[PDB]
Parts: C-alpha cells; sequence; structure tokens
C-alpha cells in the first residue's frame, strides 16, 4: 500500500541572483497521506514555510506543495526533505537552477 | 470543451479515540473550487475561487449539510472496512471517493464516475453503464452484493444525471480562459562532446502540454527526458523537456510547444 | 454540488 513520494525543486519565476522570487517543493504521488516536508538553506532549517491543503490525484495518490520566500545568490544552496513511512530515511532534493 | 465537475472526498481514521479526518475538494475544470475540512475551527464548506463567492449563505449550508452526511457514511465504511480485512484498530487507514461527470460542448453527459478506494487502492467502483458495479476484490463483493441488492446504482446515476450535471453549467456561467505559455530554450554542457538543450514552457493555464524536439522534421520521442508538469504556485503551470545533442550540431533541433491557449504550436531553437 | 451518499454504506 505504501506509495514513495516524487519531488521537484523549482523556482516560481526565471531565477536571477538578487531578485526575491518564490521557491518551491512540489511533492506527489505518495500514500499514506502524512507526510513531513522542510525546506533547507544552507543545511539548515527554513522558518516559516507555507504548505498548501492536501490534495489527491486520479490515480489515489496524495500530493501537497510547500513553498517559501527566498532570494537566489551564487552561492547559496537549497533543499528540500521529506520524511513519510515509505522510505527509510528522510529523502533530500536541492534546487538545481537549471531543471 | 471537455468539461467536468469531481469531487474527491477523504476520510483518514487516527489512533487513540479520535474521529476520522474527513476533507473534501471539488473542482471544476480540474480547478478547485471549495473545500471541506472537518479539522476546521468551524467544519463548513469554503469557497476556493473568487466565481464562488457570489453564492448565498443557503449554497454553503446545504452543502456543509451534504458533508456532515458524508463525514458519518464514511466514518462507518472505514469501521465496517476493518471487519472486512481482519484489520486491528490501533491503526490509521484511508477511504477515499471520486465523483463527477464529463459534459460536451453541448452540454450533455459525456461520462459520469463514482470510485472509491481503500488505503490506497481500488476498491468499487460505478461502471460506465451507471448500473453495475465492479469489486476490484473479496471484500468489495461484499459491499458490491449490498448495493445491488439496494439498488444503490439508482441513486448515483440519478445524482451523476441530473444534479452534477445542472450544478456544472451552473459554475461555469458563474465562471466565464487560458494563459499562453512562455517558451525559451537553455544549453547545458555535458561531458564527451556532447550538450543539453533545455526547452521550457512556463505561465500557461491550463496545465495541459506538450512539448516535442524535432532532428530534420523527424520527433525525439526516443531520448528526450520530461518533467511532469508542475505548478507555479501562482494558478499558472510549468513544464520542461530535454534531448542531448552533438556539441556544434543545435541548430539542428526544433522545439515545439502545443498548448490551447496558443494561436499556432511554438516553434524554437537554441539562440546564443 | 457534491455527493449525498445513500445507505447502504460501504
Amino acid at each position: 500500500i505504501q506509495k514513495t513520494p516524487q519531488i521537484q525543486v523549482y523556482s516560481r519565476h526565471p531565477p536571477e541572483n538578487g531578485k526575491p522570487n518564490i521557491l518551491n517543493c512540489y511533492v506527489t504521488q505518495f500514500h499514506p497521506p502524512h507526510i513531513e516536508i522542510q525546506m533547507l538553506k544552507n543545511g539548515k532549517k527554513i522558518p516559516k514555510v507555507e504548505m498548501s491543503d492536501m490534495s489527491f490525484s486520479k490515480d489515489w495518490s496524495f500530493y501537497i506543495l510547500a513553498h517559501t520566500e527566498f532570494t537566489p545568490t551564487e552561492t547559496d544552496t537549497y533543499a528540500c526533505r521529506v520524511k513519510h513511512d515509505s522510505m527509510a530515511e528522510p529523502k533530500t532534493v536541492y534546487w538545481d537552477r537549471d531543471m | 470543451g471537455p468539461h467536468s465537475m469531481r469531487y474527491f472526498e477523504t476520510a483518514v481514521s487516527r489512533p487513540g479515540l479520535e474521529e476520522p479526518r474527513y476533507i473534501s475538494v471539488g473542482y471544476v475544470d480540474n480547478k478547485e473550487f471549495v473545500r471541506f475540512d472537518s479539522d476546521a475551527e468551524n467544519p463548513r464548506y469554503e469557497p476556493r475561487a473568487p466565481w464562488m463567492e457570489q453564492e448565498g449563505p443557503e449554497y454553503w449550508e446545504r452543502e456543509t449539510q451534504k458533508a456532515k452526511g458524508q463525514e458519518q457514511w464514511f466514518r462507518v465504511s472505514l469501521r465496517n472496512l476493518l471487519g472486512y480485512y481482519n484489520q486491528s484498530a490501533g491503526g490509521s487507514h484511508t477511504l477515499q471517493q471520486m465523483s463527477g461527470c464529463d459534459l460536451g460542448s453541448d452540454w450533455r453527459l459525456l461520462r459520469g464516475y463514482q470510485q472509491y478506494a481503500y488505503d490506497g487502492r481500488d476498491y468499487i467502483a460505478l461502471n460506465e453503464d451507471l448500473k453495475t458495479w465492479t469489486a476490484a476484490d473479496m471484500a468489495a463483493q461484499i459491499t458490491r452484493r449490498k448495493w445491488e441488492q439496494s439498488g444503490a446504482a439508482e441513486h448515483y446515476k440519478a445524482y451523476l444525471e441530473g444534479e452534477c450535471v445542472e450544478w456544472l453549467h451552473r459554475y461555469l456561467k458563474n465562471g466565464n480562459r487560458t494563459d499562453s505559455p512562455k517558451a525559451h530554450v537553455t544549453h547545458h554542457p555535458r561531458s564527451k562532446g556532447e550538450v543539453t538543450l533545455r526547452c521550457w514552457a512556463l505561465g500557461f493555464y491550463p496545465a495541459d502540454i506538450t512539448l516535442t524536439w524535432q532532428l530534420n522534421g523527424e520527433e525525439l520521442t526516443q531520448d528526450m527526458e520530461l518533467v511532469e508538469t508542475r505548478p507555479a504556485g501562482d494558478g499558472t503551470f510549468q513544464k520542461w523537456a530535454s534531448v542531448v545533442v552533438p556539441l556544434g550540431k543545435e541548430q539542428n533541433y526544433t522545439c515545439r510547444v502545443y498548448h490551447e491557449g496558443l494561436p499556432e504550436p511554438l516553434t524554437l531553437r537554441w539562440e546564443p | 454540488s457534491g455527493p449525498s451518499n445513500t445507505p447502504p454504506e460501504i
């Protein structure tokens, strides 16, 4: 019954260093619905992370959108960490501005 | 177009004397328009699109009363399901429901839907005839027997052919729209004299889109990388597609974006 | 307008 989360990390707008933007963590394809999602900046938890209400898809599996305000820079590193019962340990996906 | 309405419902049981959590979400043309959540302060249906704000408090109270009905029917079902699968009661289970209708451009019912899943797995579903049930499961035969004996299919058929259709229409008139994609391609190094070309489509609504790469008029379905369409968070969507090509031969590849808001499909290439 | 499930339940 357990279905494993799929994650994309990406910005709302085309990223320009120094211009404020939103960073998204789109988490899909999971079951059961209980999930824990953290957004991280340089390895540290980001406070005040907006979380969409929970929804499910036509295949029954759940999805959720987390986002936060951020200003991209040349060297700041961002990630999304997901804890879920389908995986032994948490999954981290790092923001790649080319993807 | 092929207009649609859906209601997606979920009850999730919880350990330790708690009532199950019940969430219902309504969709008109794949966009969320209403939502009810039993965990809220004062549980009631709430509008989730601007064009629902014209409805009077009677509408909300009526929908809210239905939800309290569904909550209960879901709660008793969960209990029964636990007994059907010989499961213990320490734990956490889910019951989900999908209901709705598809309408044509002529406002005529194309297809009605009524499906259930237990713990994320198909349980029972009303067939396209709207008279028979397909049970996926040993336990779901129990349910199917009950509903055939009671004629429950008739009740759901009447809702799908009548109320669902009429209300979908009312909601469409209430809501009278696309956003075209802005596309561009980016260029990314690889090793061994190869390059990645990435075709981006951004800021588009609705979500449906097709992206193709061409080599000299022939479609590269084979080795194209493709991300799942994703929400931007502002009501629009994003997608991209990419191919690995030989260095110096970039101009031979064309990206095409197909979207219903476009006059013509977009056609573009890498532009250094 | 949403569904109103009839008994029998599941």
